């Protein structure tokens, strides 16, 4: 319940900047473009830590099972319960992902190590570029 | 016209400036072949190698030279005007037009 409860309240904390950012668009007039910068780049980031930490307690909600209320009314508030019980995606993110595999299209693993020495490679030579000019 | 010095301060700024644009465009190539590096095609390796070090030289002495004019800033300091001879100049063409006018055979 603990990791569930720190998931609840950063939820709840980023819902809260979501709507701020939605009030403060919702004006006829634009605001500065630095107060909109500092609000994107907040909101982003805490959307970030959103992530990072669902991340971290990934076995803590695996774990919970599901189960209405006994008290809780299902023939009056079937409505309700169907609309937290859907999961599905929107579609268009659906057809996006799919165009994208789309035109993306032992081979395919060998090249998976080619991409793995590209990028050591390219790391190590951009360490020894930085290397090369002092920087400090 | 300005004093030379000021141009070619003005110069060197111009100059910093095209640098600061030549090496955002090599930014965007570098960006771009790294792209089709991580395609696979190995054609354009040997070209990566050359488009990193330019990029990183050119952003190097780029800075560099901008620090140098920041630092002539230091040592520069210590380094109506014209209105004290301004009445004066005006005074002299007058003058000059009255002897455009005292002599007729100049009028043509």
């Amino acid at each position: 319940g603990q990791a569930l409860d720190a998931v609840r309240m950063r939820l709840a904390q980023l819902t809260h900047s979501l709507r701020r950012i939605r009030d403060e668009m919702s004006k006829a007039e634009l605001p500065q473009w630095y107060t909109l910068q500092s609000q994107l780049n907040v909101t982003l980031s805490q959307l970030v830590s959103v992530t990072s930490t669902l991340q971290h307690f990934q076995e803590t909600l695996d774990s919970t099972v599901v189960y209405p209320l006994p008290k809780f009314p299902t023939t009056s508030h079937e409505s309700l319960v169907t609309t937290l019980l859907r999961k599905k995606n929107i579609p268009e993110v659906d057809e996006w992902m799919k165009y994208v595999r789309e035109t993306s299209g032992e081979e395919i693993e060998k090249l998976l190590q080619q991409d793995r020495e590209i990028t050591n490679w390219a790391r190590t030579t951009f360490r020894n570029e930085y290397g090369k000019h002092d920087f400090k | 016209m300005q004093p030379p010095y000021i141009q070619e301060r003005l110069k060197s700024l111009n100059d910093i400036e095209t640098q600061l644009c030549s090496m955002l465009q090599e930014a965007s190539q570098v960006t771009f072949i790294f792209g089709e590096l991580k395609r696979g095609n190995e054609s354009v390796k040997p070209q990566f190698e050359n488009h990193v070090k330019q990029f990183y030289e050119r952003l190097d002495k780029s800075t560099t030279q901008l620090r140098k004019e920041i630092q002539l800033l230091d040592e520069n300091v210590g380094t109506n005007k014209k209105a004290l001879g301004q009445d004066t100049e005006k005074m002299e063409e007058q003058l000059d037009l009255l002897s455009a006018i005292l002599d007729p055979s100049k009028s043509k």
